[PDB]
This record gives structure tokens, C-alpha cells and sequence, in this order.
RNA sequence: UACCCGCAGAAGAAGCACCGGCUAACUCCGUGCCAGCAGCCGCGGUAAUACGGAGGGUGCAAGCGUUAAUCGGAAUUACUGGGCGUAAAGCGCACGCAGGCGGUUUGUUAAGUCAGAUGUGAAAUCCCCGGGCUCAACCUGGGAACUGCAUCUGAUACUGG
RNA sequence: UUAGCUAGUAGGUGGGGUAACGGCUCACCUAGGCGACGAUCCCUAGCUGGUCUGAGAGGAUGACCAGCCACACUGGAACU
């Protein structure tokens, strides 16, 4: 039981931390167009070895910090 | 605690009660838990008028619920009757 | 046993040295009950001789509707000028339900069981056009059978 | 029913306002906004700015009248 | 620019239909022959070929009855600006179900009835009567 | 809650035979029952598509003695129900008691058998029922209570009752002044020149 | 018309304008008889009709019918007012209900009198 | 108290709006662009079915009208479901970032999309078939529905990577 | 007819703190964090089950019943 998110990197300039933007395709609730939707997650990363660019899977855990309910699971790819 | 009783619904001078476990310090016809019989004053008694889910009732006794004075009379009348 | 129905009647006036002439219009149809529909529409100084008029223009001018059990095959849509024109077959029990113009031209036409609509425009002369057309346009499993070659369940 | 309170006062065309509208001066006292009778206008009868008129006067509104008499 | 070869082919028939055209031809794609597929197999049309291999070229042979084109009308849904996709439950049908629906799913494009019978929903790319 | 007026004027307006007397007399011989009440009886209405939907509505009303708001919910519920609402409207109506009453010849008029019914004259399965609009079902029983029995009105109800065509659905005992509500009449139970089509586009526009 | 533009910009309902602003969204309202006079109509019509100027009890100020044949009423004269123009008499949007409060009501109706404030004659 | 029996006598119990078209219902008298009506059109200067009274009639009925108020009809903010030459509406013209969209083949992925399974979607309400108060409102049993969300496992044609 | 907002601010280390995770708090360190997918500012407002309307999609709405929240003359505070 390992439920998980996919994301890429937008910065990695905090000590040990990370913000990952999980994006998404939506079908409007009124005009019924397919609409992209971000949602950007403030992670850990211990050791800091996510890259910005980098595509990361992330997991939810406790609370880390005011803003941070997330932690990293491990790189998938990097430095396109 | 938790609690077995009557949530009285039905009209004026016709009542209807929903037997009901419950946390007793809600409303009487307020927040329950679950929803385990109904008792009918009023029946004409040619058919029915008194329905207990008595297994649930007596799960939730094993877990410590309490019963009404009036449930508890349902019950021994209930298991009278069959 | 042809069944007729006048649908309005209007005044309208035509304008000369000694002042305006009045005259009336008809607007009628005529329907077998059973999938036969004509529109007419006439002209007179007097209205009977215009109510009559049309008729006689109903009677020929006639066409044909591939009915189903007393209702329509499909939904259908029909235009003319103002009006936007709406139906579907309705289940049985339903009867007509429908405007004035549109009504008439149903219940002459033998459609029993219909659920219509007018958008637009509902100027009678060109509803009642709309909906003659719709009808008429509208096909039939065996004819889309035969279009397509092929006599599977959908006959 | 039509009450009967009317009165039928005379005066002078002061004003020739605008819509058959006249300053009408009533010999009596004041002036009045005065309109020109339905009749009256059915039946022409122009009326220059200084004629003696007849008016009916609604004490509803003393303010206004009516021009009954054609000069 | 070319941003829907779909409403293209849809189009492409219906004017040469109502020009009474013998047939009809346009650029090729998988996507185009799997509807012409389904066209043919329900006997909209008569028959088509792709012709060349670099820069293929699909052809329709169109059919026509009473001196009338058999298709009578012929429209696209889904498009680029606004992707339609239907559930299993959820599929239309035209006129009743003497036209059809032309459905994407899964298991490659089929008609509504088709992708209704066997349990399938898609993207809806076009209505057919 | 009751029309209490002239009833004769009501069959005027309508153009027909409302039954709103006994049947003792030739109506024609009661009233000028060819023409409308009022000065302008005799003149004719170029009577409008509403006016003919309207007066049809009235009509049926008219005959079975309910007033708006009752026969409008009585076209809710037929539209509710089952199969063509035009003829649940009828099959509602008809299981009326006080017309069930009228149909088993107890009263001369559905006038004098609602009287029936309001002044505890009349038990259904045994049991008293006086109100007028309770819906009688199949197999029931409508009786004439041990002591209303000896009312002459009754007689002579049953008598005028004998007379007029005798309805299917009713098994009557004129005896013992009970009868049974067989079953709910069909639509060919009911007169045909009633047209419940209108009353149904009169509710639904 | 584009989807994508909708999706930017969506239908917007108008909002609807009352005509009885004044009354704000009550069935009535009362107000005292600030001037109590008659005017003249618009084309076609003439005649003296009957208005007031009411203060209202929430300070809007308006100008209200008094219909009927007759009227009793003056300055300081409080009446109820409801919702009703008078077409032929622009400015107008309300009217002075007969028979309540101030108001009397028409004297001798015999026809409509619920309207006039009339109670039903003893005969 | 419900309910049942008895007594007295039709005895104590009918009003409101409307009738020019839309809109079911027409005449006379009074008034005379006045007094007045008026939801919209529009009535009123000597025959006014439109004002006011009357008789007659229509529609409702222990209510009936007026006002206020939401949605409807209104496809009149148009997703379903509209328009921009002359009716309201193409920016005076071009370049262009963000954004939207994007020709054709293969492989891959499996977010969109599709399928299935599981959990959840409180009860009441709505709806369906029954039951109980003389009926009905009302009360009530069971169902169906909650068209939604989430997790897992698949499918890979179309869209995205 | 509001385009920039932010110093406990965003994160890190350690001490303290809570019933408990947590800038909850403090010191030190890094310079981040939010924002045109609408932040900030301004106006308005308790949310829901549902209610009314509409064929539907919608539109309008949140008395009475039930669920959650918030308040208890106004502002602040903790004690048990």
C-alpha cells in the first residue's frame, strides 16, 4: 500500500527541501474543455539530491515543517 | 456512553419511535450511530409494529452500549414473541 | 375522413390613392390521420373565401411521412426562415404535446405520441412550413436499410 | 359617479407653451397651466395667446385647468 | 492551419457528396482508414485504397441511391478544442440507432453499438446518418 | 367547499344532460335546456380553443361535484400514475364514494347520496365512512346503514336507479341495500362524450 | 463564442433592475404625506390625476398614486404605500392603498371595493 | 381526548375578483379627454361591453384579490442551446511573449480517456411498491436513487509525456 | 476602475514546548516562500444534506428537520 505522486522540480533551492508541481489534465465542470491544472507540493529532500528540472516520485507523510506534508521517494529521471 | 434508544419521530398524538445507538449526550432525535430497530406504539398489532436488528443490538452491548429502560422492556417482549 | 384545421387567419392591408384596402390571409392543413400532411394558404377580401382557398391548396400540395406506430422514427429538426423547429417520439400515453401550429399539423399528420418545440420565430405560416418539412425529411429503418445494403436487425 | 366639485371659472390666454399649453390667467385670481379640451382640439380652433377662456378647475389641483369655451 | 485531419475527411466527403462526386481523396492516416473502416463496414461508403507508401494517399469510393447521396448527414464531436469522450453507459446514438456513432476505444474505432456490446467507451469522433 | 346554487343553469352552460336532478322529469320540461343562462342566452359563443378546453373541464366537474383544487389534484394523480392519465382522471373519479353511492342507485343524484355518505348513512366493509371523496377500492362492500335502510329516499332511489342503464363493475343487492365494487370501470364503462384529451392539454400547457 | 474564451470568460447572467426600489423587497411600505397634489398626464390622456410625495420609513422619498374617486388626504397624512405605476404619469411607481392607515377608503363602491378599501354595505 | 350512542330543528355557517383583445364571461343607465381605468396594447369630447352604478354572466370558494419575491416561458449569457456585411457586435493595421491548437511513421510511457473490483457517498427528503390514522394532508416498512469521490488492477485506439 | 505580496517571512540545525506532528517558540544558519492556474488588497458571506423552479442542462436558494462550524453585551485573558 504505497500511494505516491509524480512530479517534476521547479526549485531546489531550500536546504533540504524542494517544491515538486504535480500537473494534470481536468475536464471543465461547465464548457467541458480539458484544462491543465498545477499543484505544487512542498517536499523533503534529505541529502538534496533533487536537481531542478529533475522528475521525482513523492510520497504524503507527517507534518515537517508549516508548509511541508511531503517527502521524496526517489529520482526518475534528470538534467534534460 | 454509548446508548440504546428511542429517537421519537411520527406525529403529535400518533408517535413513532427509531430505536438508535447512540453517544448519549447528543439530541434524542440527533446524531446517532447506527439505526437498529423501530417500535410502534400505535400498531393496530393485526401486523406487526415491533422490529429489532438483536444481533447488532447485543454487538454493540458486547462493546459496552447501555439500553433505555424502554428498550431494554422491547427486547424481553420481542424475545417473548419469538 | 381527410381531416382539416384552420391555423390563423390575419388581416393585412394594401394601400391605394382612395386609401387602404383591407383584405385576409388563411393558413390551414389537411391530413388523412394516417401519414399524409398538406399545408395551404390563401388570400381573399372576405374570410371565407380565404379559409376556402386554403384548403384547396391543402388538399393537392400534400406529402408523405414515414410514421411509426403513430409516432416519428427519430427526433427531427426543422428550419424555415424565422423558425427553428423541434420533435421526438414520444411514449405511448403521452398524446400531442406541442404549440398551436405545430399541433394542428401533428394531429391531421396521425402523429399520436410527439414531444415538440418552436424556437425563434413561432410566425405560424413559417413554423407550420418547418415542421411539414421535418416530417417530410424524415427517414425510415428500411429506407437507411436499403441506402446502406443491408437488411440486419435494424430491419 | 363623477364628483361635481368642477368649476367652470373664465380668464385670459397669457402663454402660448408648447402641446396646445396655455398660461391661462383667471379673471378670478391666479393663472393656471391650462390644457386645451379634448373636444376643443378634435374640433381645431386655434387659440391665440391672448383670448377670454372658459376653464373647469378640479379643486384636486386648483393649479390646473381645462379650456372648455372656445373663446 | 491543418489542425484537424478528422473534420477534413468528414468534410472532404460531405462536399464531394453533395457534388455528387464518384470519389474522393485526401493525405492518409491510420486514423483516417480506421473510420473509413467503419464507414465502409456500414455500408456508407463503397470502398477505399491508400495508394503510395512515402506520402500515402487514401481514396473513398462514395455511393449514392435514388440519384441521393447515402450519407445524409456527417459531423464531427471530439475535436481539437473540445476533446468529447463518452463511458460505456453514456454512449449516443443517432437518429434512434438508424445512424451511428463513430467510437475510439481501446480496442481501436468502432461504432457506437459495436463498443455498446462490448462493454467499451471512447472518444467520440463523429455522428453518421 | 360546495356548489349550492341553481344546478340546472350548470347543464345549460355545458349544452348536455348533467344528471343533477333525479330523472323524473324530461330536463326540457324543468328548464330551456337548449340555451345558456342569462340575457344573453341565446346568443352563440365563437367559442375559443381554451373556451372549449376550459367548458370540458368544467363539464366533468360539474357532473361529479368537485371543486378546483380537488380536480386539479386529481390530475396530478392520474399523471402520476400508470398508463393514459385522461383515463386515470375518470377511473380517480369514479371511485368516489359519494359517486359509488349515486351508481348503486342509494342516492338520486351524487348531490343526495354525498348527504348519504356526510350523514353516516353509509359503511364500507361494515364500517363507517362519511366523507364524500373516499376512494373505494375492488371487492369492497358500500352499504345502507341498519337505520338509514328505512330512509324513502332510498326506495326511491332504487327505483329511478333500475331505470337508467345498469353499470357492470357494481353488483347490486337492492334488498338488502349492499353492493360491491366488482372492479374499477374500464374507459368504455364511461359515457363518450366526454373528452378527457382536453382537460389533459388544459393541465399541461 | 469560442469554448476557450468562455472558459476565460463565463456567461454572465444580467442582473434584473427593480422597478420598486423603493419598497425594497417589501410588500408595502409606510410614509408620511409630504405634498399632496394633482398632475397632468402624458399623450394621449388629460386629466388631474391624484399623487402624493411620501417620505418612506427607510428616507427614500417618492411619489405614489391615490386612485379611486375622492380622497381625503393631506400633508402629514400617513399612509401605506404599495408597488404599481401609472403609466400615462411618468415618475409614478407606486400606489397609495386605499383604506388603511390615513387613507380612507372610496366612498360609495359597490363594485370591486376590495380595492378601494370599501367595506361591504349592510343591506 | 380519539371514537360510539341519544336530543332539537334547515335549523347557527358565503364571500372575493373578473366579464375590450391577450382571457372564461354583455347589456342598459350615468358621465363626456371630466371623474376615472390601466399587467401589456390601450380606454374616456353624446350608442363607452374598457370609467362609475345596475341586471346578467365567468372564474375561484373559507377564501378571493392586490403588492412583494425566486425560477419558468426567455434559444433574452445560447455547455446542452445564439450571434457580429446592411439589425447590437471584427480592435484602423501589423509583429509577437504567455496561452490555446497542431501534419505523418515507429517504439515507449499510461497522466487524460476507457473497463472492472473494493470502500465510501449519514439519516431525513425526492421517487417506486406496500402498511397505519373513517379519507386526504400526515405518519411509517422495504427498495431504488444519491448520476460523486477515492484506492487497486487492467485495456492503449485517441489526447499528453 | 486591486499586480505584485512576504522578516517567523520559506527552509535547515539545536534547545524549549504540546496530549501529539509542526516556525508552535527561541537562537544560529541558508535566502528563500507565494503570485496572472489570480497572490496581495477591496466588497460580500456561516458551509452541507437539501429547498424552489426547470423535460433536462441549468437558474435561484440555505426558515422549519438533520450534520459540521462559529458566537454568548463589546475587546482581552487565563483558572478549574
Amino acid at each position: 500500500k504505497i500511494r505516491t505522486l509524480q512530479g517534476r522540480v521547479v526549485s531546489d533551492k531550500m536546504e533540504k527541501s524542494i517544491v515538486v508541481a504535480i500537473e494534470r489534465f481536468v475536464k471543465h465542470p461547465i464548457y467541458g474543455k480539458f484544462i491543465k491544472r498545477t499543484t505544487k507540493l512542498h517536499v523533503h529532500d534529505e541529502n538534496n539530491e533533487c536537481g531542478i528540472g529533475d522528475v521525482v516520485e513523492i510520497r504524503e507523510c507527517r507534518p515537517l515543517s508549516k508548509t511541508k506534508s511531503w517527502t521524496l521517494v526517489r529520482v526518475v529521471e534528470k538534467a534534460v | 456512553m454509548v446508548t440504546i434508544r428511542l429517537a421519537r419521530h411520527g406525529a403529535k398524538k400518533r408517535p413513532f419511535y427509531q430505536v438508535v445507538v447512540a453517544d448519549s449526550r447528543n439530541a434524542r432525535n440527533g446524531r446517532f450511530i447506527e439505526r437498529v430497530g423501530f417500535f410502534n406504539p400505535i400498531a393496530s398489532e393485526k401486523e406487526e409494529g415491533t422490529r429489532l436488528d438483536l444481533d447488532r443490538i447485543a454487538h454493540w452491548v458486547g462493546q459496552g452500549a447501555t439500553i433505555s429502560d424502554r428498550v431494554a422492556a422491547l427486547i424481553k417482549e420481542v424475545n417473548k414473541a419469538a | 375522413e381527410l381531416q382539416e384545421k384552420l391555423i390563423a387567419v390575419n388581416r393585412v392591408s394594401k394601400t391605394v390613392k382612395g386609401g387602404r384596402i383591407f383584405s385576409f390571409t388563411a393558413l390551414t392543413v389537411v391530413g388523412d390521420g394516417n401519414g399524409r400532411v398538406g399545408f395551404g394558404y390563401g388570400k381573399a377580401r372576405e374570410v371565407p373565401a380565404a379559409i376556402q382557398k386554403a384548403m384547396e391548396k391543402a388538399r393537392r400540395n400534400m406529402i408523405n411521412v414515414a410514421l411509426n406506430n403513430g409516432t416519428l422514427q427519430h427526433p427531427v429538426k426543422g428550419v424555415h426562415t424565422g423558425s427553428r423547429v423541434f420533435m421526438q417520439p414520444a411514449s405511448e400515453g403521452t398524446g400531442i404535446i406541442a404549440g398551436g401550429a405545430m399541433r394542428a399539423v401533428l394531429e391531421v399528420a396521425g402523429v399520436h405520441n410527439v414531444l415538440a418545440k418552436a424556437y425563434g420565430s413561432t410566425n405560424p405560416i413559417n413554423v407550420v412550413r418547418a415542421t411539414i418539412d421535418g416530417l417530410e425529411n424524415m427517414n425510415s429503418p428500411e429506407m437507411v436499410a436499403a441506402k446502406r445494403g443491408k437488411s440486419v436487425e435494424e430491419i | 359617479a363623477k364628483e361635481k366639485d368642477t368649476i367652470r371659472t373664465e380668464g385670459v390666454v397669457t402663454e402660448a407653451l408648447p402641446n396646445a399649453t396655455f398660461r391661462v390667467k383667471l379673471d378670478s385670481g391666479p393663472e393656471i397651466l391650462a390644457y386645451i379640451s379634448g373636444k376643443m382640439r378634435m374640433h381645431y380652433i386655434r387659440i391665440l395667446p391672448g383670448d377670454r377662456v372658459v376653464v373647469e378647475i378640479t379643486p384636486y389641483d386648483p393649479t390646473r385647468g381645462r379650456i372648455v369655451y372656445r373663446k | 492551419s491543418m489542425q484537424d485531419p478528422i473534420a477534413d475527411m468528414l468534410t472532404r466527403i460531405r462536399n464531394g457528396q453533395a457534388a455528387n462526386k464518384a470519389a474522393v481523396t485526401m493525405p492518409s492516416s491510420k486514423l483516417k482508414v480506421a473510420i473509413a473502416n467503419v464507414l465502409k463496414e456500414e455500408g456508407f461508403i463503397e470502398d477505399f485504397k491508400v495508394e503510395g507508401d512515402t506520402k500515402p494517399e487514401l481514396e473513398l469510393t462514395l455511393k449514392y441511391f435514388q440519384g441521393k447521396a447515402v450519407v445524409e448527414s456527417i459531423q464531427r464531436v471530439s475535436r481539437p478544442g473540445l476533446r468529447i469522450y463518452k463511458r460505456k453507459d453514456e454512449l449516443p446514438k443517432v437518429m434512434a440507432g438508424l445512424g451511428i456513432a463513430v467510437v475510439s476505444t481501446s480496442k481501436g474505432v468502432m461504432t457506437d453499438r459495436a463498443a455498446r456490446q462490448a462493454g467499451l467507451g471512447g472518444e467520440i469522433i463523429c455522428y453518421v446518418a | 367547499a360546495r356548489y349550492l346554487g341553481p344546478k340546472l343553469k350548470l347543464s345549460r352552460r355545458e349544452g348536455t344532460d348533467l344528471f343533477l336532478k333525479s330523472g323524473v322529469r324530461a330536463i326540457d320540461t324543468k328548464c330551456k335546456i337548449e340555451q345558456a343562462p342569462g340575457q344573453h342566452g341565446a346568443r352563440k359563443p365563437r367559442l375559443s380553443d381554451y373556451g372549449v378546453q376550459l367548458r370540458e373541464k368544467q363539464k366533468v366537474r360539474r357532473i361529479y361535484g368537485v371543486l378546483e383544487r380537488q380536480f386539479r389534484n386529481y390530475y396530478k394523480e392520474a399523471a402520476r400514475l400508470k398508463g393514459n392519465t385522461g383515463e386515470n382522471l375518470l377511473a380517480l373519479l369514479e371511485g368516489r364514494l359519494d359517486n359509488v353511492v349515486y351508481r348503486m342507485g342509494f342516492g338520486a343524484t351524487r348531490a343526495e347520496a354525498r348527504q348519504l355518505v356526510s350523514h353516516k348513512a353509509i359503511m364500507v366493509n361494515g364500517r363507517v365512512v362519511n366523507i364524500a371523496s373516499y376512494q373505494v377500492s375492488p371487492n369492497d362492500v358500500v352499504s345502507i346503514r341498519e337505520k338509514a335502510k328505512k330512509q324513502s329516499r332510498v326506495k326511491a332511489a332504487l327505483e329511478l336507479a333500475e331505470q337508467r342503464e345498469k353499470p357492470t363493475w357494481l353488483e347490486v343487492d337492492a334488498g338488502k341495500m349492499e353492493g360491491t365494487f366488482k372492479r374499477k370501470p374500464e374507459r368504455s364503462d364511461l359515457s363518450a362524450d366526454i373528452n378527457e384529451h382536453l382537460i389533459v392539454e388544459l393541465y399541461s400547457k | 463564442a469560442t469554448v476557450n474564451q468562455l472558459v476565460r470568460k463565463p456567461r454572465a447572467r444580467k442582473v434584473a433592475k427593480s422597478n420598486v426600489p423603493a419598497l425594497e423587497a417589501c410588500p408595502q411600505k409606510r410614509g408620511v404625506c409630504t405634498r399632496v397634489y394633482t398632475t397632468t398626464p402624458k399623450k394621449p390622456n388629460s386629466a388631474l390625476r391624484k399623487v402624493c410625495r411620501v417620505r418612506l420609513t427607510n428616507g427614500f422619498e417618492v411619489t405614489s398614486y391615490i386612485g379611486g374617486e375622492g380622497h381625503n388626504l393631506q400633508e402629514h397624512s400617513v399612509i401605506l404605500i404599495r408597488g404599481g405605476r401609472v403609466k400615462d404619469l411618468p415618475g409614478v411607481r407606486y400606489h397609495t392603498v386605499r383604506g388603511a392607515l390615513d387613507c380612507s377608503g372610496v366612498k360609495d363602491r359597490k363594485q370591486a371595493r376590495s380595492k378601494y378599501g370599501v367595506k361591504r354595505p349592510k343591506a
